[PDB]
């Protein structure tokens, strides 16, 4: 066994969208027309993968 | 029955019968082997068929 490469703390700092729940639900039927491009490139980068470190960026 | 008859009608059972011998003895040694190594139609133990295995997207990725 190999020690389990993991990407650093700083390779997963990100804006994070804080909003509750209710504020994305609301949202929710416009932010997925309206953001679906990288949305499904990365729910298929998500499904091919099969791996949370390949699809980071 | 004269003595040509009897002597190759015995020769007709000797070949039969050391054929056989022969059979029997090869036959117990590919059973040793087939045993222990498992690699052929006998001693042959089934495993799981892959053809049962769910190929389609799942519910979540990480599979």
């Amino acid at each position: 066994p190999g020690i389990v490469e993991l990407p650093s703390l700083e390779d997963l700092k990100v804006q994070e969208v804080k909003v509750s729940s209710s504020v994305l639900k609301a949202a929710a039927h416009h932010y997925g027309a309206q953001c679906d491009k990288p949305n499904k490139e990365f729910m298929l980068c998500r499904w091919e993968e099969k791996d949370p470190r390949r699809c980071l960026e | 029955d004269g003595p040509e008859k009897n002597y190759e009608r015995t020769m007709a059972i000797l070949q039969i019968e050391a054929e056989k011998a022969e059979l029997r003895l090869k036959e117990l040694e590919v059973r040793r082997l087939m045993r222990a190594r498992g690699d052929g139609p006998w001693f042959h133990y089934p495993t799981i068929d892959k053809e049962l295995i769910d190929h389609s997207p799942k519910a979540t990725p990480d599979n």
